[PDB]
C-alpha cells in the first residue's frame, strides 16, 4: 500500500520503480484583467518522474498548448500526467518498466489506475512521505529547458550526476532531497549556499557543482542549518 | 389467490412473506399461508428463534408450479418443494383451509408497496442470478457471496449478478479514460443497457432483486450491487429521461420500506451523499431525495 518511514529502504532495492510528482504541471501566473477582474495566463511545465535507485529522470515537458480550450485544468492536469506516464511505460521496454509506480500526491492514484488498466501487475502506491519534489523548478537547468520548449518535449537527466559512482543511492536520495528541501523552504539563500564558491562549477552535463566528498559535507551542513534556520525564522523559536 | 401450504412448524421461527412477518412457535399447528396475489414474485423467509444466524428463504411465482415448506430435519431447515401431483395439492390446500391452519398473506387494498418493491422483478431473471436449474424457486440466504465478491468460494452456492467495476477495461474505453471515468455513461448505455441488460427493465429488475436479497437476509453482497447500480446510473451524464424518473419510484419506495434500524447497514453513505448531492443526477431524484432527506438525514 502507502509507502512511509517504515518502508524507506524499498525505494533502493532492485525492483524498478518510479515516483511521479505532478505539482509542475499545470503552472500559472495570476494577475489582473483591464476591467480589474482576476485572470490566469499558464506557463510551461513539467511531469518530475523519477527513479530513485539509479537517478534517472524522465522530465516530460507541458507546453501550454496542451491547455488550449479545455476546462477544469486542475483536473485535467492530474488525468494528462497519468496519459503521460502510462505513454511513457508503453514506451519502455519490457524489462525497463517499474513494477510499482509511487505518486506523490494521492489525488493521482485513480487518473494513473485507470490510465495503466493495461498493466495489472503494475502496483500503484500513495506515500506519506512529504517530498520536496516541487522544488525541482529551482534547478536552473530544468527551468530553463521547461521555459525554453516551444513544444512537448521529454527531456532524460540524470539528477545524481555522478555521485553513484562514489555513494549509495540511499546516500544520493537523502542528499537529493535535503538540496530541494532546502531549495523548497529558501530558495535563494539555498542557491547561494550551492553557487557561492565560484572555483567549483557545474559540469555541462550534470545539475549541480563537483563538490568533493568533504564539500558536499560542508554543504550538506549548511543546507541542515538553512532547514532549522528557516523553520527558526518561521515559527519564532 | 395461490396458497404454500406447511406440512408442519417444528421449531420456532420467524417467518416472513414479502414484508410481511409473523412468530411461529415450536410445533404450533401452522400449516401456511393463503391468499398469496397472483401476478408479482413472492419472497418467504426464515429466522429460527435459536440461531438468529442464517436468514434464510426461497424466491417463488405460484403461477410456476405448486409450491410448499416441509421442514427437514436432517439439513436443520425448512425447504421449499414442487408438489407435482395436482390434485393432492388441492385436496392438502382445501383440508388445511377448512381447518383454519393457515395464515392469511395481510395485503390492504390501498397499498402498492409490494408491487412498487418487484416491478421489474421476473422469476426467469431470479433464475439466471441464483443457479439451480432443477428447482422452479430460488434459494438465497445471508452468507451467499457474489461472482464479483469470489473474484476479490463454491461457485454452485453465488448470486451471479452482473459484475460492475468502475476501474475496469470494460467500464473504460482506450483513450477515453477521464472521459469514461468521470462519466459513466458510454459504459452505463453502450456496455451495460445495450449490451448486457438489453433494455432499462431488466436492469431495473436486477437493482431490485438485489435490494430485496440485502434488506430480508442481510446479504452484503446484494447490497454493494444495488448500490453499484445506483451508482453507475447517478455517474451518467446521459441518461434517458423515463429511467431517471423511474429510478427515482424505485428508490423511494426502497428507502420507505427499510426498517429504520437498519439504515446504518444497508445504506452506503458516500454513495448516498454522491448520487443526491455532487453526481450528474443530483437533481433528478425528487421523490428519493425528499424522503432520504425526511427519514436518515443523519446518512447526509
Ligand atoms: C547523507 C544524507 C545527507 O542528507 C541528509 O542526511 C538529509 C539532511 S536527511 C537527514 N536525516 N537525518 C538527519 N539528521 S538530516
Amino acid at each position: 500500500g502507502a509507502m512511509n518511514s517504515s518502508n524507506y529502504a524499498e525505494l533502493f532495492n532492485n525492483d524498478i520503480k518510479l515516483f511521479v510528482d505532478d505539482t509542475n504541471v499545470y503552472r500559472v501566473t495570476v494577475h489582473k484583467t483591464f476591467e480589474g477582474n482576476v485572470a490566469t495566463k499558464a506557463i510551461n511545465g513539467c511531469i518530475f518522474t523519477l527513479n530513485p535507485k539509479t537517478g534517472h529522470l524522465f522530465l516530460k515537458i507541458i507546453h501550454t498548448s496542451v491547455w488550449a480550450g479545455q476546462k477544469r485544468l486542475s483536473q485535467l492536469a492530474k488525468w494528462k500526467t497519468a496519459e503521460e506516464v502510462s505513454a511513457l511505460v508503453r514506451s519502455l521496454p519490457k524489462e525497463e518498466q517499474p513494477k510499482q509506480i509511487i505518486v506523490t500526491r494521492k489525488a493521482m492514484l485513480d487518473p494513473l489506475e485507470v490510465h495503466m488498466l493495461d498493466f495489472p501487475n503494475i502496483a500503484i502506491r500513495p506515500t506519506e512521505l512529504r517530498l520536496p519534489f516541487s522544488a525541482a523548478m529551482s534547478i536552473d537547468k530544468l527551468s530553463d529547458v521547461v521555459m525554453k520548449a516551444t513544444e512537448p518535449q521529454m527531456v532524460l537527466f540524470n539528477i545524481y550526476d555522478d555521485w553513484l559512482d562514489r555513494i549509495s543511492s540511499y546516500t544520493a536520495f537523502s542528499r537529493l532531497t535535503l538540496l530541494l528541501r532546502a531549495l523548497k523552504t529558501n530558495e535563494e539563500s539555498a542557491k547561494m549556499i550551492l553557487l557561492s564558491d565560484p572555483t567549483i562549477t557545474i559540469k555541462s552535463y550534470h545539475l549541480w557543482p563537483s563538490f568533493t566528498d568533504e564539500q558536499w559535507i560542508t554543504i550538506e551542513s549548511q543546507m541542515r542549518d538553512l532547514i532549522l534556520t528557516e523553520y527558526g525564522r518561521k515559527y519564532n523559536v | 389467490m395461490n396458497t404454500v401450504p406447511f406440512t408442519s412448524a417444528p421449531i420456532e421461527v420467524t417467518i416472513g412473506i414479502d414484508q410481511y412477518s409473523f412468530n411461529v412457535k415450536e410445533n404450533q399447528p401452522f400449516h401456511g399461508i393463503k391468499d398469496i396475489p397472483i401476478g408479482h414474485v413472492h419472497v418467504i423467509h426464515f429466522q429460527h428463534a435459536d440461531n438468529s444466524s442464517m436468514r434464510y428463504g426461497y424466491w417463488f411465482d405460484c403461477r410456476m408450479g405448486n409450491f410448499y415448506i416441509q421442514y427437514d430435519p436432517k439439513d436443520g431447515l425448512y425447504k421449499m418443494m414442487e408438489e407435482r401431483d395436482g390434485a393432492k395439492f388441492e385436496n392438502i390446500v382445501h383440508n388445511f383451509k377448512e381447518r383454519q391452519m393457515m395464515v392469511s398473506y395481510p395485503k390492504i387494498d390501498e397499498d402498492d408497496t409490494w408491487y412498487n418493491l418487484t416491478e421489474f422483478v421476473q422469476m426467469d431473471k431470479i433464475r439466471k442470478i441464483v443457479r439451480k436449474d432443477e428447482n422452479q424457486f430460488s434459494y438465497v440466504d445471508s452468507s451467499m457471496t457474489t461472482v464479483q465478491e469470489n473474484e476479490l468460494s463454491d461457485p454452485a452456492h453465488s448470486l451471479n449478478y452482473t459484475v460492475i467495476n468502475f476501474k475496469s477495461r470494460e467500464a473504460i474505453r482506450p483513450g477515453h479514460e477521464m472521459e469514461d471515468f468521470l462519466d459513466k455513461s458510454y459504459y452505463l448505455n453502450t456496455v451495460m443497457l445495450q449490451g448486457i441488460f438489453k433494455n432499462s427493465s431488466n436492469y431495473f429488475g436486477e437493482l431490485q432483486f438485489a435490494f430485496l436479497n440485502a434488506m430480508f437476509f442481510g446479504n452484503y453482497g446484494s447490497s454493494l450491487q444495488w448500490h453499484a447500480m445506483i451508482e453507475l446510473i447517478c455517474s451518467s451524464a446521459t441518461v434517458p429521461k423515463h429511467m431517471l424518473d423511474k429510478l427515482d419510484e424505485i428508490l423511494y419506495y426502497q428507502i420507505k420500506t427499510l426498517p429504520e434500524q437498519y439504515s446504518d447497514i444497508l445504506l452506503n453513505e458516500r454513495v448516498w451523499n454522491i448520487c443526491l448531492y455532487s453526481s450528474f443526477q443530483k437533481n433528478s431524484l425528487h421523490n428519493t431525495e425528499k424522503i432520504m432527506e425526511n427519514k436518515y438525514p443523519e446518512l447526509l
